[PDB]
This record gives C-alpha cells, sequence and structure tokens, in this order.
C-alpha cells in the first residue's frame, strides 16, 4: 500500500542498498507503479533518475537550418501548429497550402513525416532563411 | 511581317517572349527557382510573313505582336537576342491566345 513498502523491497532485493530503492520508489512514484521504467548504462560515477514527460521519439531535424536558439543547438516553438503525413512530403503542392495556413495564423509548423524530399525540403529552408517563417521537419 | 530589334522569323514561325515565373504564391511562401518548370504563357513579340502552301500569294499567321499566348510544351527554338531570352514557334504549334 504505501511507497515505503516499495522502497524497502527495492532496497533488499538490490543486495541492502538504499539509494537503488530511494531511486526505484522515486520513478514508481513520478510515473505510476505500472509505468514504464528502463534501465541502461551512465557514464557518471552516480546513479541517475530522468523522466522523458510529455511526448519524445529519437528523430531530430533532417537540415540544420531551423535552429533559432543556438544555446544547444535546438528549435524551440511555443504554441505550434502541427502536420503529421503518413507519406513522404515532396511535392510543392503537397507543402505550400501547409505554410499558407501557418503564415496566415502566424504560427510555428512543425511538420512530422516519413521523410522531405528535395523539393519540399528546399522550399522550407528557403522560406525559413529569407523570409524568417517559423518550420521546422 | 512585323519585326524585332534587328529580327525577323521567315514563313510562319512566330517569336515569342515567356512571361516571367512566378516567385512566391499568393500568401508569400516562396519557390525555389529550380522548381515551377518553364513557363507556357508568352507575348507574341514578333510575326514572320506567312506560309506557302496555297498558291497565289501569302498567308499570314493568325497571331500578330503584342498577343498574350499559350506556347505548347515541347516544340520551341531558343534565340539570343541582346542578351536576352526568345522562343522560335510555328504558328500552328500555339495553342491560344488570351483575348483581353
Amino acid at each position: 500500500t504505501t511507497p515505503e513498502e516499495i522502497a524497502q523491497v527495492a532496497t533488499i532485493s538490490a543486495n541492502g542498498d538504499k539509494e537503488i530503492g530511494n531511486i526505484i520508489s522515486d520513478a514508481m512514484k513520478k510515473v505510476g507503479r505500472k509505468g514504464v521504467i528502463t534501465v541502461k548504462d551512465g557514464k557518471t560515477l552516480n546513479d541517475e533518475l530522468e523522466i522523458i514527460e510529455g511526448m519524445k521519439f529519437d528523430r531530430g531535424y533532417i537540415s540544420p537550418y531551423f535552429i533559432n536558439t543556438s544555446k544547444g543547438q535546438k528549435c524551440e516553438f511555443q504554441d505550434a501548429y502541427v502536420l503529421l503525413s503518413e507519406k513522404k512530403i515532396s511535392s510543392i503542392q503537397s507543402i505550400v497550402p501547409a505554410l499558407e495556413i501557418a503564415n496566415a495564423h502566424r504560427k510555428p509548423l512543425v511538420i512530422i513525416a516519413e521523410d522531405v524530399d528535395g523539393e519540399a525540403l528546399s522550399t522550407l529552408v528557403l522560406n525559413r532563411l529569407k523570409v524568417g517563417l517559423q518550420v521546422v521537419a | 511581317g512585323q519585326a524585332f530589334r534587328k529580327f525577323l522569323p521567315l514563313f510562319d514561325r512566330v517569336l515569342v517572349e515567356r512571361s516571367a515565373a512566378e516567385t512566391v504564391t499568393k500568401g508569400g511562401i516562396m519557390l525555389p527557382e529550380k522548381s515551377q518548370g518553364k513557363v507556357l504563357q508568352a507575348t507574341v513579340v514578333a510575326v514572320g510573313s506567312g506560309s506557302k502552301g496555297k498558291g497565289g500569294e501569302i498567308q499570314p499567321v493568325s497571331v500578330k505582336v503584342g498577343d498574350k499566348v499559350l506556347l505548347p510544351e515541347y516544340g520551341g527554338t531558343k534565340v539570343v537576342l541582346d542578351d536576352k531570352d526568345y522562343f522560335l514557334f510555328r504558328d500552328g504549334d500555339i495553342l491560344g491566345k488570351y483575348v483581353d
């Protein structure tokens, strides 16, 4: 019932390591008793617990031209539009109307797709570099 | 046959200049140069004397200098005049003209 029992079980099973039990108890508290907890090696000397919230996937931007922060070579947008496409975006006609809507509403646009081919990608980089329109692929 | 700057097409060929390509969309989205293909809209700037298929006099071309015409996809001939680009077509290759 209590998280203290969770910490005690984790401590006993970890050869009496209090820190491991505390870390596991904290992770279970912050992601749920039936959440997803993964274990991986660390490059530091001490155990660390990191929580990934919201949605996050291991796919970065295609062309490093949409960077607008440069503090960590990252692109942040607030209150952004999202365009999700099952198929690749390659044609000019398949990308222009979304950009038109984003520009009219004056909001940044994230384009999540399988890939962005030469024509649409070139249009995106050109508009980002010249006009300054906020967009990312 | 109305001529152009030190040039005159022979027979039924018509010399035109393609309209400028569309750089930006209505909402301001700009297009790359390598895109947008080739412009099929042109302006007639030179017309030849006419064909000789019919016996007797000369039959002039249907178009006149200053007409806005729609070019076919293929069939033009590149001509360089004062470092600028023009295209020589046949009279019958022109698809139509924008009446206005």
